[PDB]
């Protein structure tokens, strides 16, 4: 065996097991709607250098 | 709309206990079930 | 030809041969995890293949705008509409036969008659 | 003596059910700020009883700004080897 290891203790804990996984898009039939589709056209016309 | 379901509300975590403390994801990479619980 | 992967770790089983029983079995090299053979055959050399003639179709190769279209009727839904292609693979050695894709059923049939 | 507290792994959290949800740009930039999430009502999560669809619905402090409603699709009905382990510094003293 090797007598040294150089190890780095933590205290860790376990918080929770992962059992649905998800993804989250906004309905098309809000009144708010196609201003997120502006706002990410945005981000293309976007200029950020000068 | 009819009360056909079930809504639970959503709340925040305080920030109070999210100082000095990361939570990370574990990945455990295999073909099997892996439950450290048991196995 | 069909390469079985352990159940432990994931690696091929290479077959193996057991004289107590005079049997085909699949083992692993790593962690020993045996496995009854289904089938006898080990090794599938193909010198003149087949296979590849009509790979790439999908379930909207008809949306390509650059495959020729044709009036052939589709013998398993009575549809004129189609797209043909020749032969996809490469090698110098392959006949001109055409490969017909229904638009209607995404049925592949041949215009072949000499082997069909 | 180096540290006063144990350095075993803890499992007391580990029977607790967690949904991994990705979110986009303009709803992430907002619930990962840590000069925010103080503990308030975001909004409320509703599920149909038969199930098979799942909805969020925001509070109306958005300042109408984005939609109130989002769809969330479940990418995978049944989630195996996946967790969620924390960390964090152990007393020195004693
Ligand atoms: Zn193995
Ligand atoms: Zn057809």
């Amino acid at each position: 065996y090797i007598p040294y290891v150089k190890t780095i203790p933590k205290k860790t804990a376990i918080v929770g097991t992962v059992c649905h996984e998800c993804q989250v898009m906004p309905s098309m039939n809000d009144p708010n709607y196609h201003k997120i589709v502006e706002q990410r056209r945005n981000i293309v016309k976007l200029n950020n250098k000068e | 709309d009819p009360n056909e379901y079930n809504e639970f509300p959503l709340r925040a975590i305080p920030k109070e206990d999210l100082e000095n403390m990361r939570t990370h994801l574990l990945k455990f990479q295999s073909k099997k079930k892996i439950n450290p619980v048991t196995d | 030809t069909t390469f079985r992967f352990c159940r432990d770790c994931n690696n091929m089983l290479y077959p193996r041969e057991d004289k107590e029983n005079n049997r085909l079995l699949f083992e692993c090299r790593t962690c020993s995890y045996v496995e009854e053979a289904g089938s006898p055959l080990v090794y599938r050399h193909e010198l003149i293949t087949n296979i590849g003639e009509t790979a790439g179709v999908v379930q909207d190769i008809g949306s390509d705008p650059t495959l020729p279209r044709s009036d052939r009727e589709c013998p398993k839904c009575h549809s004129r509409e189609n797209v043909f292609f020749q032969s996809q693979q490469r090698r110098k050695d392959t006949s001109m036969v055409l490969f017909f894709v229904c638009l209607s059923c995404s049925h592949i049939f041949t215009s072949d008659q000499k082997n069909k | 003596k180096v540290y006063e507290e144990s350095l075993d792994l803890d499992l007391e959290r580990s029977n607790r059910q967690v949904w991994l949800v990705r979110l986009p740009m303009f709803l992430a930039e907002k619930w990962r700020d840590r000069n925010n999430l103080h503990g308030q009502e975001l909004g409320k999560i509703r599920i149909n009883k038969d199930g098979s669809k799942i909805t969020l619905l925001l509070n109306e402090n958005d300042n109408d700004s984005i939609p109130h409603e989002y769809d969330l699709e479940l990418t995978k009905k049944v989630v195996e080897n996946e967790y969620v382990f924390t960390e964090q510094n152990l007393k020195k003293y004693q």
